[PDB]
């Protein structure tokens, strides 16, 4: 009766045992059709070049349920390599799934894959956990999603929740954009894969946008080069912190929307004046978007800006902020303490799927 | 109170030395 522990992204899925401290296996959230009959994870994408590929999680929300129930089946089966109706097993979700998507995933589990017991947990509250805290205020920016999630002891606060519909996708598709004003070509899929890989390699994020750019422009001390796949070799400048800038300034790509820093204030400010202090003093960074070099810095500088003078402010950044939510997952559902509040098979045949409210909060 | 119990563990449990190295 060991317990799973399945983290759902738009780009990857997360996936493992409780007790562990890394999740066993990490693969492209993907099914691919030729272009058998469909392949999920890791083969769909070392085979892509004959598969046109399907992401079933969009913007942190599931949109195709069929093909979610092949990276499920396949994540049980083929990489975790268990029966799933012999272990409890610990999903996650965004921060204000709707309630039909939590019951479809309750139903699926239990009457799918027959499942003894189940929970979702929303994937900023395990990133608090993983960094020891119950009570903080979570930036969790992914591939397809940011949010600001305040959370007061075990409670993410819905009413404060904010949404930003930007994240590494986006800025992958911005990095294409510019460094084309370079001179640089990027637009195949393979060549989306390679922008990618200079963005997590290459990007930051400048403390002061105007003076980095300032400095970009009369020297070339921001400058670094990144060997192509094909050996050759191209120098990238100010598109480096250029690209991560659209999370203070979501214009840069035309969203009408708040930078992180701005939705971090508001989302504080709509809490209850008597845990505001808190949320500032524990400002906990998650997901593959947040991997930024300088992005604590800014953050700091940002919200100092916009607080109280008098307030504390401190930007967490764990090391493990790719696999927050995961770990966050296996500590919950390896404590004593959490076995009351599986979902068992017998209380979701008692309640139907609406028992994922009542138990999932 | 059955969160507080398990807030509680989850701040001072010391789950995370607990986790087996894979
Ligand atoms: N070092 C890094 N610097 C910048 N971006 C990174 C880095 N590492 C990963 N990323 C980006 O993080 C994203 C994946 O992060 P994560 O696994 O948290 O997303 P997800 O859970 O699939 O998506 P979501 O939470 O939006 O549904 C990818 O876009 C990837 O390019
Ligand atoms: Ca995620
Ligand atoms: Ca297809």
């Amino acid at each position: 009766t060991t317990a799973l522990v399945c983290d759902n992204g738009s780009g990857l899925v997360k996936a493992g045992f409780a007790g562990d401290d890394a999740p066993r296996a990490v693969f492209p959230s993907i099914v691919g059709r030729p272009r058998k009959d469909s392949y999920v994870g890791d083969e769909a994408q070392s085979k892509r070049g004959i598969l046109t590929l399907k992401y079933p999680i969009e913007h942190g929300i599931i949109t195709n349920w069929d093909d979610m129930e092949k990276i499920w089946h396949h994540t049980f089966y083929n990489e975790l390599r268990v029966a799933p109706e012999e272990h409890p097993t610990l999903l996650t979700e965004a921060p204000l799934n709707p309630k039909a998507n939590r019951e479809k995933m309750t139903q699926i589990m239990f009457e799918t894959f027959n499942v003894p017991a189940m929970y979702v947990a929303i994937q900023a509250v395990l990133s608090l956990y993983a960094s020891g805290r119950t009570t903080g205020i979570v930036l969790d920016s992914g591939d397809g999603v940011t949010h600001n999630v305040p959370i007061y002891e075990g409670y993410a606060l819905p009413h404060a929740i904010m949404r930003l519909d930007l994240a590494g996708r986006d800025l992958t598709d911005y990095l294409m954009k510019i460094l084309t004003e370079r001179g640089y070509s990027f637009v195949t899929t393979a060549e989306r894969e390679i922008v990618r890989d200079i963005k997590e390699k290459l990007c930051y994020v400048a403390l002061d946008f105007e003076n980095e750019m300032a400095t970009a422009a009369s020297s070339s001390s921001l400058e670094k080069s990144y060997e192509l796949p094909d050996g050759q070799v191209i120098t990238i400048g100010n598109e480096r912190f250029r690209c991560p800038e659209t999370l203070f300034q979501p214009s840069f790509i035309g969203m009408e929307s708040a930078g992180i820093h701005e939705t971090t204030y508001n989302s504080i400010m709509k809490c209850d004046i008597d845990i505001r202090k808190d949320l500032y003093a524990n400002n906990v960074m998650s997901g593959g978007t947040t991997m930024y070099p300088g992005i604590a810095d800014r953050m700091q500088k940002e919200i100092t800006a916009l607080a109280p003078s008098t307030m504390k402010i401190k930007i967490i950044a764990p090391p493990e902020r790719k696999y927050s939510v995961w770990i966050g997952g296996s500590i919950l559902a390896s404590l004593s303490t959490f076995q009351q509040m599986w979902i068992t098979k017998q209380e979701y045949d008692e309640a139907g799927p609406s028992i994922v409210h009542r138990k999932c909060f | 109170s059955l969160h507080s119990a398990l807030m509680e563990a989850i701040r001072s449990s010391g789950g995370r030395e607990k986790l087996r190295k894979v």
